[PDB]
């Protein structure tokens, strides 16, 4: 029951890999600093997004069998959670622990950094279900590794190849959960719910950053083939 | 060529 030592390399070593992410309070310390207006914040979010993808990239290729993964599958994995996986990590930033009001400080800045309204209410019902589940490190760093090794995505051609590596990854989040949350046997289970609403984003994340109120929408080379933009 | 870039930086290294 309690994580074997496998289980335990297995866990330390993908801590180390989220490890190599941007400090949170650089984010929010910016973000909370001064308000900038839509046109700077569409530059932070374009900066921001095209740091994460790259930082994505290293994550997963670290991932235990990746690179075994057929290369054209391996593009298919990427392409389909990159933007989930900013999610993600824009969920776990903004449920972290900031001094009194700070919080919502961070959400009257994000409500008005030009984001269009129709995103608004999803994305912070979105932040908020994960902040419910109140999280630790381990679980948002083996929940993106999940993410990222998802089976049933589209263009996959070898699933059961993604499945062998995406298996040892739940089953080291199921006894994390099974301890972090004795009282809720419910808690691996609502991980795996939240997983399913995050699909949700895709639908329209190309929208999302079209309908920022700004009179020009230009992207990085790299965020255009990532998000589906030009 | 449609993923160009991605592909770059998941077959540099
Ligand atoms: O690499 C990383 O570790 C990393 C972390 C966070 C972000 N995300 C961001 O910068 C943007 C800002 C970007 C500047 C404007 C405010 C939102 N962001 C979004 C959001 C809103 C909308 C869309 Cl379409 C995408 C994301 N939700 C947030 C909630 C927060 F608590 C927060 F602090 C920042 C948040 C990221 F890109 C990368």
């Amino acid at each position: 029951m309690e994580l074997t030592p496998d289980q335990q390399t297995l866990l330390h070593f993908i801590m180390d890999s989220y490890n190599k992410q941007r400090m949170p309070q650089e984010i929010t310390n910016k973000i909370l600093k001064e308000a900038f207006s839509a046109e700077e914040n569409f530059l932070i979010l374009t900066e921001m997004a095209t740091n994460h993808v790259q930082v994505l990239v290293e994550f997963t290729k670290k991932l235990p069998g990746f690179q075994t993964l057929d290369h054209e599958d391996q593009i298919a994995l990427l392409k389909g959670s990159a933007v989930e996986a900013m999610f993600l990590r824009s969920a776990e930033i903004f449920n972290k622990k900031l001094p009194s009001g700070h919080s919502d400080l961070l959400e009257a800045r994000i409500r008005n950094s030009g984001i269009s309204d129709e995103y608004i209410t999803p994305m912070f019902s979105f932040y908020k279900s994960i902040g419910e589940l109140k999280m630790t490190q381990e679980e948002y760093a083996l929940l993106t590794a999940i993410v990222i090794l998802s089976p049933d995505r589209q263009y996959i051609k070898d699933r059961e190849a993604v499945e062998k590596l995406q298996e040892p990854l739940l089953d080291v989040l199921q006894k994390l959960c099974k301890i972090h949350q004795p009282e809720n046997p419910q808690h691996f289970a609502c991980l795996l719910g939240r997983l399913t609403e995050l699909r949700t984003f895709n639908h329209h994340h190309a929208e999302m950053l079209m309908s920022w109120r700004v009179n020009d929408h230009k992207f990085t080379p790299l965020l255009c083939e990532i998000w589906d933009v030009q | 060529k449609d993923h160009q870039l991605l592909r770059y930086l998941l077959d540099k290294d």
